[PDB]
């Protein structure tokens, strides 16, 4: 649960690839277990049949997306690690965004192109199924509130006052208060104003 | 053969010159169901190629062709009339069914034992299996050198008893280039 601090200011490239990979692999495997499907395909052996693929979705270009520029990339192992363009026009209903790993099904005619046929659904894991001797408890109140903590021209924390007032009023079990207790994009700061340290 | 030691090693000659086929083809797309079928193919034929000697010129001893019509724009006028004067040895045909039919019939007529062609595995051979599954011509098994109970489904075992020569892969045995796609 992250007791201490990191030890990092610099990365190492190929281990990124490693972590991307491990993510893709473990997830795919745990899904395929439930999903009782046989095997996927090295992504560049075009063959006109039903064919199920595994990968993760990404942008081809600098910034945002469309419905006509999704691109796929595969793991390190299952399909030798390369990329193939895509499209889904023929398909019906989807929802995609970068980083997201998914299974798909289409028809690979040319090899360096494909067209979708179907998109099987993701799966949640079962939540914590706890004991039956510990948690047999009563009602309970928790309040919570995020930041920032002023109108972005003053330094008063008036809203913090109102909050702590409500707090002392209603006697809650535990409250938790997200930051950020001092924004940087808060205009009062980024002109280098405050006549004080920060800590 | 019955007993596995009736094998008779003997070391006289090289095997005699053997039939080889100069097979090639040209597919074309179909935006209808997003497929790339074919309506014309051919091959040149040499009938006894020396294995332990020099090259046989002419590059062949016979050939043939076959051609069907598409469903987007149909034939220009008098193709047999225009060509057979020039005669690159093309024959008219009607159906890709008929095409595969008289293709295997050309096998039947010659029955070579080395199939020469490039781009085969990555692009074509599987398409031939697709089309023989679709059209369902009798005596399907003649594509190899055997008859089987059925045509099977990493799917290379379907073809047997017929040397599947290479033109792409084997090319890279010797000389380097950027492309070895010929």
């Amino acid at each position: 649960a992250l007791t201490g601090s990191y030890k990092s200011m610099f990365q190492k490239l190929p281990d990124i690839r490693e972590v991307l990979t491990c993510k893709i692999e473990e997830l795919g495997s745990e899904l395929k277990e439930h999903y009782k499907i046989e095997a996927f395909t090295p992504l560049l052996a075009p063959a006109q049949e039903p064919v199920t693929l595994l990968g993760q979705i990404g942008c081809d270009s600098n910034g945002k997306l469309n419905n006509k520029s999704v691109i796929l990339e595969g793991d390190r192992e299952h399909s030798s690690g390369a990329q193939i363009p895509v499209d889904l026009s023929e398909l019906k209903e989807y929802s995609l965004f970068p980083g997201q790993v998914v299974i798909m099904e289409g028809i690979n005619t040319t090899g360096r192109k494909l067209v979708a046929t179907k998109l099987y659904e993701g799966v949640p894991l079962p939540f914590y199924q706890p004991t039956e001797e510990d948690a047999d408890f009563e009602q309970s109140m928790v309040l919570v509130a995020c930041g920032p903590y002023t109108t972005s021209d003053s330094i008063t924390y008036d809203p913090l006052l109102d909050l702590i007032a409500v707090i002392n009023h209603d006697r809650p079990d535990v409250c938790i208060l997200f930051g950020p207790f001092l924004d940087a994009k808060h205009e009062q700061v980024e002109n280098c104003l405050l006549t004080s340290p920060f800590e | 053969a019955l007993k596995p030691d009736l094998v008779n090693v003997i070391k006289d000659v090289s095997p005699p010159p053997l039939v080889v086929m100069a097979f090639s083809m040209k597919t074309m797309q179909n935006a209808k169901n997003h497929q790339n079928e074919i309506i014309a193919m051919a091959a040149l034929v040499h009938h006894s190629f020396a294995l332990d000697k020099a090259a046989p010129k002419p590059p062949f001893q016979s050939h043939f062709c076959v051609v069907s019509k598409p469903k987007d724009c149909i034939f220009p006028y008098a193709f047999k009339e225009v060509i057979e004067k020039k005669n690159v040895k093309v024959e008219v045909a009607a159906t890709e069914r008929t095409l595969l039919g008289f293709f295997l019939a050309k096998v039947h007529k010659i029955d070579p034992d080395i199939i020469v062609g490039h781009n085969i595995y990555g692009f074509e051979l599987e398409v031939l299996l697709q089309r023989i599954n679709v059209c369902k011509a009798p005596h399907w098994s003649k594509i190899g050198r055997l008859k089987r109970s059925n045509m099977p489904k990493g799917e290379r075992n379907a073809t047997c008893g017929r040397m599947i020569c290479d033109v792409e892969i084997s090319a890279k045995e010797l000389i380097r280039c950027k492309s070895y796609h010929l």
